[PDB]
């Protein structure tokens, strides 16, 4: 659209949180989740867990899964000041079924 | 200065 | 935010910078990484391009003002628009001594 | 060459 002959700006989503649920395959989500409290952050300052990569197709492509999510909640447990390796055992044990929140930004 | 990245 | 008669607004941002830094090396090189290239997976969105993905603290490049993230555009006045990973490596590898280097940055 | 994430120290 325009303003007196200007562009106007498009509508944009700065942020959104997802609900997606992974079905776990051959025992593996199909992603790399990097960071944790007291280690190296992702991005910025943030030390929270990061989806990191996405594999090609696989159950969290196919869920909803993208790189740089920021994973919030998994399966009822928050994931708030989590270590990287509690993380890790957090979404080894999820089970089948993985539920999952995440935080997703614009760039 | 621990960069952690792992495959689930 | 900022606060201005009792008004709650927006501060003023710095959303893009174009930054020109001379690294000097040193044993060991630069002290950085660079990711990404033409054909390699992006670093950041849909980008291709080259961006420093590791800096070594109170290093070289730390002491010249690079940090993670920035986006690499010209190295000793050679662009790196399209190039590839390993084009970058031996680009940087063959800067010299003194490694003067214009970046991009973004914001958060 | 593969589409592979890739990364170097210099
Ligand atoms: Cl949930
Ligand atoms: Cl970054
Ligand atoms: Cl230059
Ligand atoms: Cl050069």
């Amino acid at each position: 659209d325009q303003a007196n002959n200007l562009l106007i700006e498009p509508a944009r989503i700065e942020e959104e949180e997802l609900t997606l649920t992974i079905l776990r395959q051959t025992g593996g989500l199909g992603i790399s989740i990097a960071g944790g409290k007291g280690s190296t952050p992702y991005k910025g300052d943030d030390e929270g867990i990061f989806i990191s990569r996405v594999s090609e197709e696989g159950p969290a492509a196919r869920a909803g899964v993208r790189v740089g999510d920021k994973l919030l909640e998994v399966n009822g447990v928050a994931l708030q000041g989590a270590e990287h390796h509690e993380a890790v055992e957090a979404l080894r044990g999820a089970g089948t079924a993985v539920q999952m929140r995440v935080w997703r930004e614009r760039m | 200065q621990r960069r952690r990245e792992t495959q689930v």
